[PDB]
RNA sequence: GGUUAAGUGACUAAGCGUACACGGUGGAUGCCUUGGCAGUCAGAGGCGAUGAAGGACGUAUACUUGCGAUAAGCCCAGAUUAGGCAGUAAAAGCCACUUGAGUCUGGGAUUUCCGAAUGGGGAAACCCACUUACAUAAGUAAGUAUCCUGUUGUGAAUACAUAGCAACAGGAGGCGAACCGGGGGAACUGAAACAUCUAAGUACCCCGAGGAAAAGAAAUCAACCGAGAUUCCGAAAGUAGCGGCGAGCGAAAUUGGACUAGCCCUUAAGCUUUACACACGUUAGACGAACGGUCUGGAAAGGCCGACGAUACAGGGUGAUAGUCCCGUAGUUGACGAUGUGUGUUCAGUGAAAUCGAGUAGGGCGGGACACGUGAUAUCCUGUCUGAAUAUGGGGGGACCAUCCUCCAAGGCUAAAUACUACUGACUGACCGAUAGUGAACCAGUACCGUGAGGGAAAGGCGAAAAGAACCCCUGUGAGGGGAGUGAAAUAGAACCUGAAACCGUGUACGUACAAGCAGUAGGAGCAGGCUGUCCUGUGACUGCGUACCUUUUGUAUAAUGGGUCAGCGACUUAUAUUCAGUGGCAAGGUUAACCAUCUAGGGGAGCCGUAGGGAAACCGAGUCUUAACUGGGCGUU
RNA sequence: AACCGACUAAUGUUGAAAAAUUAGCGGAUGACUUGUGGCUAGGGGUGAAAGGCCAAUCAAACCUGGAGAUAGCUGGUUCU
RNA sequence: ACUCCGAAUACCAGUAAGUACUAUCCGGGAGACACACGGCGGGUGCUAACGUCCGUCGUGGAGAGGGAAACAACCCAGAC
RNA sequence: UAACGGGGCUAAGUAGUAAACCGAAGCUGCGGCAAUACUAGUAUUGGGUAGGGGAGCGUUCUGUAAGCGGUUGAAGGUGUGUGGUAACGCAUGCUGGACGUAUCAGAAGUGCGAAUGCUGACAUGAGUAACGAUAAAGGGGGUGAAAAACCUCCUCGCCGGAAGACCAAGGGUUCCUGUCCAACGUUAAUCGGGGCAGGGUAAGUCGACCCCUAAGGCGAGGCCGAAAGGCGUAGUCGAU
RNA sequence: GGUGUGAAGUCAUUGAUGCCAUGCUUCCAGGAAAAGCCUCUAAGCUUCAGAUUGUAAGGAAUCGUACCCCAAACCGACACAGGUGGUCGGGUAGAGAAUACCAAGGCGCUUGAGAGAACUCGGGUGAAGGAACUAGGCAAAAUGGUACCGUAACUUCGGG
RNA sequence: AUUAAAAACACAGCACUGUGCAAAAUCGUAAGAUGACGUAUACGGUGUGACGCCUGCCCGGUGCCGGAAGGUUAAUUGAU
RNA sequence: AUUCCUUGUCGGGUAAGUUCCGACCUGCACGAAUGGCGUAAUGAUGGCCACGCUGUCUCCACCCGAGACUCAGUGAAAUUGAAAUCGCUGUGAAGAUGCAGUGUACCCGCGGCUAGACGGAAAGACCCCGUGAACCUUUACUACAGCUUGGCACUGAACAUUGACCCUGUGUUGAUGUUCUAACGUUGACCCCUUAUCGGGGUUGCGGACAGUGCCUGGUGGGUAGUUUGACUGGGGCGG
């Protein structure tokens, strides 16, 4: 038996169509374009839910620093203060307390000061 | 510039007319070559 | 396909993709790459195979109350209406009515009934005794099937 | 509160983006099909000088179909019966209504011109004649080809004669898809080059048939037993062989089937004709069962309820899907006449070559065919040159010889089983469904292209019904549109089913005029809609990261290849054989092939594989081979 | 001059034109030029010879067939 | 392309522990037979070349991630 | 600039000491999936081209199926929601207007982004180049819905061995008249070689036919040739 | 529009490439064929049939005939700056069928309107210089008629 | 034909050579043709290329022409 | 039109001359009908020089027209993976709009220009490769046509000479020569078919077993045809 492709070709093509909604130009109208974007769109999702944890923790890092230093002491030696004083509270948790309840970012750092 | 097609109708019919198809086996082969076809026109 | 002889244009110089062939499959108007042409689907069964699958066939049809064995089962005249009276008393309308000969009576009666077939122990196949919802057989056929399958 | 200063900062969108809505373009998809494709069972297997195939030009109150100046017809006989005068295609003028309306079938009649084309010629569809009759005017009709065969006449060079010439009769010629016999006969390709070889006696050209053709009744095989023409099918068997022993090519004996038939040169069987019978079929056709109500709907064939037919539930149609509405179907019937078939019974032929085979068999030389390539090469055919015997004889039995067996060449005819289908009918399809299926579903071998041979398209779908939009309004008495009306539906309005995508618009939200790159991604403010702000939707300032895809490559962002985009289509198949695996059946067995068949059954055992190996082989055989023989050793045994 | 030709240049080169136009240029009673009709045909013709020409094609025309030649090469080869 | 000498390694074999589905054999199916760079030992070259030819190990090929600004082939490290 | 990646640095260079921290898809943690072993749990394992192996999705068609769903709305189209590791499934609004089809099997014209693929449609370039001889127009009037382009008048210009008038060829109604302006006409068009309808071609003397023949063609018999045919006599055609 | 009616209508000169002329002269390369036609007889027919001359009467069919032809109608895909055989050829000037301007007759070439950049095309002029350009005077510029005068090397005695 | 017009081709003249006519030569399997209704002052092939002055040496090679003695040598024949 | 070295050398011409003209002769590598050397005339022929002439040039300027530009109407094109389409230095499949670092940069047209987009166009013609193709060549291979040789056939008779063999000089064969006619040839003549330069038949002459053709056979045979003509290789060839 013979079988035309139609309905199934376009659904195929209609899906990755309804994926390249929002795109430029092509990228959201021309099949060819648009199944090039919607791969390099998972290609780079999955790059960046790796990379997302970094830049996360980067972040915290950064503001943990800061709130650290006006509280007189380094990023690196509020860590290791933390560690000695066996505080478990992950770099997220300190980074908002940070923001979030600054006295307690204190009590944190006059402890880890006492651990080093 | 003098083209390729300068025609005379003696020299058409002469040629490729039906009385000189019919004239030779081979043009007789054409003649029922053409109306095996189903060839309106058969000669010219 | 008709046509396709001469080649559509020179290997070379035009800047179109080559062609040998207006009738390419690749061309609209062209050949399938690999036509069909007729076929013989028959396939061989083995004379035991064959006959292995029928007796599994009518075991299955004994366990599941499928087979129905009568005495007789004759049509006085070739007449539908009587037919399928006789069917009503049997209490079945869907059946393969296997005698041991089929009388022209039943023949004719049964010709436009459907699901119901009047067969011969002869003509009987693994496919009716599967499609019919009950097998209606006469003991002398049940005797005739018996040898003929072994 | 004001002024000044500093800081900060919305509100711009020429345009553009994203999203959404509504459209346009376009014609995908789906559904559909008045056309195709492949078959099966039958038919018929030819048509043509009694003028074909195919055309030209005409023909009714442009083209297609029909017909031929008797022109969509005339006649006749059957059959049929309410409407008919072909279609496009309306009008118009008419005819008919139980049988001269008309239709159907058959058979007659008519049948321009061209075309084998045939009176001659010719640029096919035109031009011009002769003869004889007629006409009297300058016409009409008929006849008038060539060749072959035969028969009559005439009748040269020389007598005879023959040639020649004329008349007459009978044939033939052309066309056609395949099948068939014969005459000629490639190359690409394969051989991983190429020359032998292959492709292949294929393609193609030619000639000649016929419904089939051809072949055919042993100078055949076999193997000391026997068989009994030919053809076709299954095996033997990819075996023996052949082969730059390469690539490849490839039998028979024998055996299973289908079908069967032999008959004559002391004149047969058969075939053809002819009539006479009889059967026997075909050819127009006829009758042909059984359903209401209600519900939904534009419409009912659907649903619900209850009936009814079925030797009929094939199939088609009807406003959706119908056993019961219609046409059909099953079944039952029908042929005046005309045809076909088979029997006899006849006729007149043919077979037919007469009389059992001599320029023959055989030979030499050269080729060719046989599976067989000249090989140790039998046999066959024969271009050339030769040349027997003649049943006390001769042919063959694969070099050759002997013996033995078998057959009787140099004369013929012969059905069936076999091949094919352009054409007619019926039926079938895990065949197509408009880019498919035929090139062609449609006015297609058309348009168009070409000097020509030749090539060769695109192009289906309103609706159930045209009910195809009266009338009004804008406009050019336009195009186009809006009303009105029609319709179930008018984004079903003829640019007409559905109506995708590319592509183009209008509107709305958000963004966007200090900002640098594969245009996203992870994050993320603000704004706008919902829903009710650790929601949803749209947009996305700002930040991080980030050089398409394919191909080909050691390696491509690559400035290497390919792609303008979309839609559609476009590439590991099929047959046969070998092998391995899985699965099933059966199991030291397994399995049948053609064919038959009441036909997926069952018959059918020919054959194949397994059951033993070793050896080149004879042959031996659980062994065998090697060798003088193995202490052995190779392979096998299990 | 007509006519036949085609030496130079410029234009043109998606042309007005698949070979031209414009300005000049050669022959111009001859081995001239032209019309009509004939004949020669593909390993063939024809050639005052350029492998020129044989229908805008020529170191072997065009068409159809063998034919789906062959292609150790290039491309392309479709869902998870 | 000499050797009175002469290692490390490597290889061959044996014994033995522990760890490991390893080694081997017989079948079905392939693909590949253009390699690249880097280290080490060399030939060639100029101890030139992103040169060329071998040996051997690594990576790339067929491997993402982090580093080396960017950087197949380097360093770290193997992405259900 | 251009021989720190930049800023910039006299330590933010170089060497070192101490103790920190950052840093990957490595390891760990937490959740989940899979392969393979073992005994559902363990244990190991899960980058990947050529390639091998395994398991599926979906499409058309056949049976199942005169079954099942459908005008109380099929297929298709277009949204939305939802499910699975995926191919994809399911549901549903709107559109659409008659088909569709579970399940399990069976068979394939079974899946396209590429082939300078093929067909159609539609983009980009771009409202860009160009509108075909630089012989040339100006104006009044007319008709018309509209006049640069048609008609008409007055002027101007151009050809005049032609850009005039005839004929043959070749074409084939293009001729004339009325009407129309969609398409055609490189613009518009009232105009036209466009569409539509009607009309128009008158011969003893022109031409053809015809008589005659040239080159040459064909060619009864003939000669020659495997066949097809070739040549050629008598003839018969053949104008220029 | 229609009909109606209509003057003069001569002479000279010039003069074809048309006609006499298919001539004449001359040359070599030596110049269709066949029929119609005239004539001659043959076989054959001889009150004939025929022939000639004349006079009446009748015929002469058939087919083409439009239109385009230096082309928008043919050949070039186009309403295409090309190609396409023959005939006719007025005036002034001129040797002329060249050329210029005109006649008869026919056209303004089926996009127009503005503007007055670069640059391109086709032209006009150019100070001073004058081939310095360039592969090369390529291209431009220049010369250009008639009559008379005059004219070198060289030469095959023609030329040049 | 459409990038070469020339020094290339042709040419008159020259020379070699073939050819006695059923000519050679060419087209063709053949018949039949052309050559030629010609006949060596003709016809064909080859080269040279108006005209003037000239055109040397080599016959080993390879052609061609002639010679035949011998040697070698096919079909054929068929002695042994 | 030949010369490598080479722009030879000398002379002329020019301010200056790889060209030109004259000449020299160590002619790489002229040379006598593939003619040698001259040669008037001729040439859209090649080279060189001079006068005249000039926008050729120094070095352009101005002007007249047709485009270009603007308005109105019509309306192409090649190209195009997608584009939010900067510079520099570096990096990198080694020459970057797209990578890194950095510098610069509001958004969008129109007229111009062509440096880049390894811009467009044409599956590089160069070069190599393919056990590709074609056509051409020859003393490549193998064939074939044609030509030619002999044998046999169509094809015969007499003699004469002679060879072999045979017997007892004799026959039987073979050559060779002459003669002959009767096959065969005749593209001589005449007759007839027959109105015929074909053909056939008849007659006759001239030839005559020759020629010619078939089969076989040796030779010749680029006239023609089919083909072959290795690989490695620091491209390929040459060499090896």
């Amino acid at each position: 038996p013979r079988v035309k492709r139609g309905v199934q070709a376009r659904a195929r093509h209609k899906k990755v169509l309804k994926q390249a909604k929002g795109y430029y130009g092509a990228r959201s109208r021309v099949y060819r374009v648009a199944f090039q974007a919607v791969t390099k769109a998972g290609q780079y999702a999955y790059r960046d839910r790796r990379a997302k944890k970094r830049q996360f923790r980067q972040l915290w890092i950064a503001r943990i620093n800061a709130a650290s230093r006006q509280n007189g002491l380094s990023y690196s030696r509020f860590i290791n203060g933390l560690k000695k004083a066996s505080i478990e509270i992950d770099r997220k948790i300190l980074a908002d307390i940070a923001v979030f309840d600054k006295a307690a970012f204190a009590v944190l750092v006059e402890k880890a000061k006492a651990a080093l | 510039m003098k083209r390729t097609f300068q025609p005379t109708v003696l020299k058409r019919k002469r040629t490729h007319g039906f009385r000189a198809r019919m004239a030779t086996k081979n043009g007789r082969k054409v003649i029922n070559a053409r109306r095996a076809k189903g060839r309106a026109r058969l000669s010219k | 396909v008709s046509g396709g002889g001469a080649k559509p244009w020179r290997q070379k110089g035009t800047g179109r993709a080559r062609a040998g062939t207006i009738r390419s499959p690749i061309w609209r108007s062209g050949g399938v790459t690999f036509a069909a042409k007729p076929q013989d689907h028959s396939q061989k069964v083995n004379k035991k195979m064959y006959r292995g699958a029928m007796k599994s066939i009518l075991s299955e049809l004994v366990r599941q109350e499928r087979l129905i064995v009568v005495d007789n089962f004759s049509v006085e005249a070739p007449k539908t209406k009587e037919l399928v009276a006789k069917l009503k008393e049997l209490e079945l309308t869907d059946a393969l009515i296997v005698t041991s000969e089929v009388d022209e009576n039943l023949f004719l009666a049964a010709r436009n009934l459907y699901k119901v077939d009047a067969r011969d122990v002869a003509g009987i196949d693994p496919v009716s005794l599967i499609a019919f919802d009950k097998v209606v057989m006469t003991a002398e056929a049940v005797k005739q099937v018996e040898e003929m399958l072994a």
